[PDB]
């Protein structure tokens, strides 16, 4: 599977 | 047609019956309502699936739609999934302090969290004060701790003292805590335990691009990479503030640093189930991290 998680920016 | 379920906290056994379309959140809410827990953001429900794998219950999905081991009643463990950056400023309720105290003490006693012998004695000291209250020479006569498990096995094995001798050291500290309230004793235990290197860290076996075996640590403050034979001191740290984003592709795990110079960091997990678990702990931990700031 593909999953992303934004923490900052 | 009701569905019977049993939920066990560190010191209680709860019996509920849910409907077919009950969500994890609804079950969860019934649990915290029953024990009067208001500091709910740290907790979750653990269950075992048909394949015998421990899993956290998804609160947004129906209970019946999560492959919980078939049985009557269904079995769940209510436990803290997340840890406060500091117990002092986050755990106000006695129920909450008690649940963390018991869960952490269990992990320390099972050698889950490494603890120096000296610290194990001090920790045991607060647990005794919490359990027995003030030391009373008239009632707490020598041997009063003979039936209590107070130190982790590792500590007992590295130092060949007899149980009587360990108890003697524990008692001396116990006497010094007179006047300390049960709840305050539990918090002192936690203040000490929370400074242990392995406290509040979720470790996962991983490998880097060179196939080297390492451990991925996920905690309240971000992620850390540990060498396979040393889970105390990080090889490298990835505080939330240094992390741009985090993503995973099946077994691949990537950490894009905010920094311009620093390149990305790739790590490989054995199973997709592991990466999903990691991402979930990363999401939950970061979320609570930000609530401590803005929300």
């Amino acid at each position: 599977q593909k999953k992303k998680l934004v923490i900052n920016g | 047609k009701p569905i019977n379920v049993r939920v066990t906290t560190m010191d209680a056994e709860l019996e509920f019956a849910i409907q077919p379309n009950t969500t994890g959140k609804q079950l969860f809410d019934q649990v915290v309502k029953t024990v009067g827990l208001r500091e709910v953001w740290f907790f979750g429900l653990q269950y075992v699936d048909s394949k015998g794998y421990s899993t956290w219950l998804k609160l947004n999905k129906k209970v019946t739609q999560q492959d919980v081991k078939k049985e009557n009643p269904l079995q769940f463990k209510f436990r803290a999934k997340f840890f406060p950056e500091d117990v002092s400023e986050e755990l106000i309720q006695e129920i909450t302090q008690r649940l963390f105290f018991l869960q952490v003490k269990e992990a320390i006693l099972n050698d889950e969290i490494y603890c120096p012998p000296e610290t194990a004695v001090l920790l045991a000291s607060y647990a005794v004060q919490a359990k027995y209250g003030d030391y009373n020479k008239e009632i707490h006569k020598p041997g009063y701790l003979a039936n209590d498990r107070l130190l982790p096995q590792r500590v007992l094995e590295q130092h060949k003292l007899t149980k009587e001798q360990w108890e003697e050291r524990i008692q001396n500290w116990h006497e010094e805590h007179r006047g300390m309230l049960r709840e305050d004793s539990m918090m002192e235990y936690l203040k000490i335990a929370q400074d242990l290197e392995m406290y509040g860290v979720n470790y996962f076996e991983i490998k880097n691009k060179k196939g080297t075996e390492l451990w991925l640590g996920v905690d309240a403050l971000g992620l850390n990479i540990y060498e396979h034979d040393d889970k105390l001191t990080p090889k490298i740290g990835f505080p939330w503030s240094e992390i741009r984003n985090i993503s995973f592709n099946d077994k691949k795990f990537v950490i894009k640093p905010i920094d311009k110079k620093a390149p990305d960091f790739v790590f490989y997990a054995p199973r997709l189930r592991i990466n999903k678990r990691i991402l979930a702990l990363c999401m939950g931990n970061h979320e609570l991290y930000m609530r401590r700031r803005k929300p």
